[PDB]
């Protein structure tokens, strides 16, 4: 902040202040399990279940 | 006494290949032709009694 002063008034000390901030790191996974038969049923009948 | 070969304990000679008893193959694969199929249970229609 600025200040107003007379011709010999004492000038004050005033400074910016700073802080750091840090990210976190978040690891995400999705796993889906199915029987070998679901691959055969899907790719024979063209179900589109695996693509879904 | 005299030097016998039993003192050396010589290794036996391996002979190549394997001896096997035979195994019978599938009879159903010889007696019934395989039809083409798609994965899953088939269904067949049968006459049970005539008029």
């Amino acid at each position: 902040r600025g200040e107003v002063v007379g011709e010999s008034a004492e000038k004050s000390e005033s400074t910016a202040t700073f802080a750091p901030v840090t990210s976190l790191v978040r690891k995400v996974q999705v796993t889906q399990r199915f029987s070998q038969e679901v691959k055969w049923a899907d790719e024979s009948r063209q179900l589109g279940v695996l693509q879904t | 006494a005299v030097l016998k070969t039993s003192s050396f304990q010589l290794p036996r000679h391996l002979v190549p290949g394997v001896w096997q008893k035979a195994q019978g193959q599938s009879v159903l694969a010889r007696l019934s032709n395989a039809e083409p199929q798609e994965f899953g249970e088939q269904q067949y229609m049968t006459l049970t009694a005539p008029p």
